[PDB]
């Protein structure tokens, strides 16, 4: 209600990364609250408080002197960390009203191999899948608008056993039309684009 | 967490009533209800103080009714339920009127309500094997998991490699996406990847499993169609090392 955030933020992976909240008209009595939400599950509470910093094992809290803007800092910032990030301001006895919030997305930075394979199915077996990987994280995947073709959107995963990150998108449809080869040409994918053919 | 609620999700159809109940943390001077949908913020819905309710959101029609009758857990009761009913209604508590005390919240209980419940469909789910090109391009080797069609879309995706469900190497989908985007009941879809090594692959001792939790209908829900009730149920599709 008090409170106003960017709708969503990209940071880097893994410097800290800094959430920023206006709430010009805040008392007084008024704490500051940030609580974050992953999926659609119960928003967990990162840390508050008054007008001051505070410190805790998730994060730390800067609160102008103003009162007027406040700041949460995530210390090492790591792809667990994206999610929605709601400020919320709130004195005693109301109730406590949450706006939108941020949307915060670490971003990994990679040394990339771009390519689009093909997947069979393990049954079965055509029923195939396109994937579309190893693209740095400037790459945007697009969304088809061929309504019968299916494009997800992109994907970081984390090989924790060897410290590699990627990136990734997958397509797929019932056309007889659809391959691989045009599955991603809809977006625009980098001039060096892996697309094998044996 | 460490308030609970009861029960995690309900499909109804339009005309029922629904009862959920919210359990607080023991002593809990306070209890929220808020109702969420999807790529929004929570909204106030009602509020109580001991066993007194407080404030009740000019968004609560009659047909909601929150009780907490002694000021402990609490029910919320939605009467002859409407489609945009259909939330995610979550409880939080708090220790007493204090700054110092934070919220906590509960997991909340994902309501849906329909039309008529021959458009809920469980997952199918398919698990699709490497590429030879990107295990000789790259020494690794990238599993997919394709959900599909299912409705509404409460799923929960998750790799198992050798019988523990795996994080490293995993990657899903945010959202579902409309397979037909298009349409009122449209069935969704969610992909999902796990990679491993070239070798890890290459071992046809290794076993990897998708396995997919669906919120569906209850044993005790009016059902007629041929096909089978799509219940609350895991649908799961395997896949073995290629020796190759």
């Amino acid at each position: 209600a008090k409170t106003t955030q960017p709708t969503s933020m990209d940071c880097a992976e893994g410097r800290a990364a800094n959430l920023p909240c206006n709430h010009s008209t805040i008392s007084g009595n008024e704490y500051v609250y940030w609580y974050r939400q992953i999926h659609s599950q119960g928003p967990q509470y990162i840390i508050h408080g008054l007008k001051n910093n505070e410190t805790n094992e998730m994060a730390s809290l800067i609160i102008t002197e103003d009162r007027k803007s406040s700041t949460l800092i995530l210390p090492h910032a790591t792809l667990r960390d994206t999610a929605v990030y709601y400020c919320i301001v709130w004195g005693g006895y109301q109730k406590v009203t949450f706006g939108t919030g941020t949307k915060l997305q670490v971003i990994p930075i990679q040394n990339p191999d771009p390519a689009v394979y093909q997947l069979r199915d393990s049954k079965s077996s055509d029923k195939s899948v396109c994937l579309f990987t190893d693209f740095d994280s400037q790459t945007n995947v697009s969304q088809s608008k061929d309504s019968d073709v299916y494009i997800t959107d992109k994907c970081v995963l984390d090989m924790r056993s060897m410290d590699f990150k990627s990136n990734s998108a997958v397509a797929w449809s019932n056309k007889s039309d659809f391959a691989c080869a045009n599955a991603f040409n809809n977006s625009i994918i980098p001039e060096d684009t892996f697309f094998p053919s044996p | 967490t460490g308030v609970s609620q009861n029960p995690r999700h309900k499909i109804t159809k339009r005309g029922q009533n629904v009862t959920f109940r919210c359990d607080p943390i023991s002593e809990h001077n306070r209890l929220y209800w808020y109702r969420q949908t999807l790529g929004q913020g929570p909204e106030f819905l009602t509020y109580f103080q001991n066993e007194a309710q407080l404030e009740k959101s000019r968004l609560l029609s009659d047909r909601f009714s929150a009780e907490r009758p002694k000021g402990s857990f609490s029910t919320l009761e939605i009467q002859r339920t409407e489609q945009g009913d259909s939330a995610m209604y979550l409880c939080a508590s708090r220790y007493r009127d204090d700054s110092y005390n934070e919220q906590f919240f509960g997991p909340g209980t994902r309501l849906t309500v329909l039309e008529d419940l021959k458009n809920v469909f469980p997952p199918e789910v398919a698990v699709f094997e490497p590429s030879e090109a990107e295990i000789s391009h790259t020494q690794k080797a990238t599993l997919v998991c394709l959900a599909t069609g299912f409705y509404p879309d409460h799923v929960e995706l998750s790799w198992w490699v050798n019988g523990k469900e795996v994080h490293s190497g995993v990657c899903t989908d945010p959202q579902p996406l409309k397979e037909q985007p298009a349409l009122n009941d449209s069935r969704y879809a969610l992909s999902s990847r796990l990679r491993v090594s070239a070798t890890f692959w290459q071992n046809p001792r290794n076993h990897f499993r998708c396995q997919v939790q669906f919120y569906g209908l209850s044993e005790n829900d009016e059902w007629t169609q041929d096909r089978a009730k799509p219940v609350t149920q895991i649908v799961s599709a395997e896949a073995w090392g290629r020796a190759d």
